[PDB]
């Protein structure tokens, strides 16, 4: 019935979704050769949400591989769970956007987008009709914010009422890899604010802080960081694949979290997250799942949520648990953190319980929540944009590829007033 | 990497096991009281 077409673009999108399909296959008992093992009825009655029958009993993902240089597409196929993907769902580029939003969107992203609208429409119309699209990409590099951003654009007018999940990583405050950071951010946030139903914010140092202060892992790899995001983005869609006492889909997450259609930027958390040496010392019940839940270190968003106001929050609980333990724990963290929640929406908090837990854990919970504490990223990318736009720095790489700079000021306009609307709600 | 075995079960299939039916065979037996006499006579037949 419900069907989620996963779309992943750029090097970071393909790498982060290799870990996504790694945990979905593990959760659903899928051998990397496509066959099934695990003799449980709860594994396979909802498998069309992410997979498809392929007249051989094996399950191919509904994943649209996208990259504009063939570098990481060879590595994602050669890795474990790499032969699960259909080779036709890959789309190959030959030049590669060199961290350039301009040419990745206008002059050479135009010829590859015709061959990939063939495959996203193939997956859309193959079923009876779908539920939503989830797009994983970068907003700091060129092939993610240049190419997948335009893909996000034209899938609106062809499927307007469909839900658009999207996970995006952002330019970082402290370390600045990909030296043209704010240009690939500001130009794509303009598109994303008017062409995405809901967007979820990931930061690289927020992932590094989770891997350091909560996981106590001395050596973080990019597969380790991708595992954290991938575990979070399976929890946001547990109830689509497994039953529970209180079910919710992406549309339930949408209608409860966005009151005004223009602000849809969310903070993501994941619990539990124990150290490898502190797993056996720490209890596992709803009062401590919900108290690690509202911690600044717990988010994969690098903004302090005490600096803003929680406009709306929600929690996808997972595992067998008391319904009124969940009820008592949301109400306790409202009326004790009274200054942290906005006043004019009574009981800002939403809950859903997915009865089947993730593997190896008795219970878990995933955070999706709109906060006005995301504003300090929008002005941080903004003043970094205008400090080097005022000096005409690195504009010739952009304006020579087909861009004119009239959307540079009006992206600044259409992002400084994101700051303005997020301001008065605290 | 190993494949950890799937332990997952829902509230319906844990709580709503087919229950043993109650053992009911108990009617309400009532005993009819034995009939009372008609030792009753009229004045005409007892005096005349
Ligand atoms: N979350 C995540 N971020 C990554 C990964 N690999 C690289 N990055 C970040 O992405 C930035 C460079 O992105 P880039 O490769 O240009 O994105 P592209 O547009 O898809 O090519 C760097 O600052 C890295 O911190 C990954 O596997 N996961």
């Amino acid at each position: 019935m419900r069907e989620i077409v996963h779309v992943q673009g750029g090097q970071c999108g393909n790498q982060i979704g290799a870990k996504f399909w790694e945990v979905i296959s593990d959760e659903h008992g899928i051998d990397p050769t496509g066959t099934y093992c695990g003799d449980s009825d709860l594994q396979l009655e909802r498998i069309n949400v992410f997979y498809n029958e392929a007249t051989g009993g094996r399950f191919v993902p509904r994943a649209i591989l996208m990259d504009l240089e063939p570098g990481t597409m060879d590595s994602v196929r050669a890795g474990p769970f790499g032969q699960l993907f259909r080779p036709d769902n890959f789309v190959f580029g030959q030049t590669g956007a060199g961290n350039n939003w301009a040419k990745g969107h206008y002059t050479e992203g135009a010829e590859l987008i015709d061959s990939v609208l063939d495959v996203v429409r193939k997956e859309a119309e193959g079923c009876d009709c779908l539920q939503g699209f989830q797009i994983t990409h970068s907003l700091g590099g060129g092939t993610g914010s240049g190419m997948g951003t335009l893909l996000i654009s034209k899938v609106r007018e062809e499927y307007p009422d469909r839900i658009m999940e999207t996970f995006s990583v952002f330019p970082s405050p402290k370390v600045s890899d990909t030296v043209v950071e704010p240009y690939n951010a500001t130009l794509s946030v303009h598109q994303l604010v008017e062409n995405a139903d809901e967007v979820q914010v990931i930061d690289n140092e927020a992932l590094y802080d989770i891997c350091f202060r909560t996981l106590k892992l001395t050596t973080p790899t990019y597969g380790d960081l991708n595992h954290l995001v991938s575990a979070a983005m399976s929890g946001v869609t547990c109830c689509l694949r497994f039953p529970g006492q209180l079910n919710s889909d992406l549309r339930k997450l949408a209608v409860n979290l966005i009151p005004f259609p223009r602000l849809h930027f969310f903070l993501i958390g994941f619990a539990p997250l124990t150290s490898r040496g502190s797993q056996q010392y720490r209890a596992l019940s709803v009062p401590e799942l919900t108290q690690q839940m509202f911690d600044a270190k717990n988010m994969m968003c690098a903004s302090d949520p005490r600096h803003g106001r929680y406009l709306t929050a929600s929690a996808m609980f997972r595992g067998r648990m008391s319904t009124k333990e969940v009820d008592e724990q949301m109400l306790n963290v409202q009326n004790k953190n009274s200054s942290y929640f906005v006043e004019w929406i009574p009981n800002n908090m939403k809950s859903s319980v997915c009865d089947i837990p993730p593997k190896g854990l008795k219970m878990s919970v995933t955070f999706v929540g709109n906060s006005t504490a995301i504003q300090e990223m929008f002005k941080r990318v903004s003043d970094q944009f205008t400090a080097m736009f005022r000096r005409k720095a690195f504009l010739h790489w952009y304006t020579g590829e087909g861009m004119d700079e009239m959307e540079f000021t009006e992206a600044e306009s259409n992002m400084n007033d994101l700051v303005s609307e997020y301001q008065q709600y605290q | 990497p190993p494949t950890l075995p799937f332990h997952g079960e829902s509230a319906y299939r844990t709580d709503y096991v087919p229950k043993p039916l109650p053992e009911v065979a108990k009617p309400v037996e009532v005993k009819l009281p034995p009939t009372l006499p008609f030792n009753a006579q009229s004045c005409y037949r007892s005096e005349y």
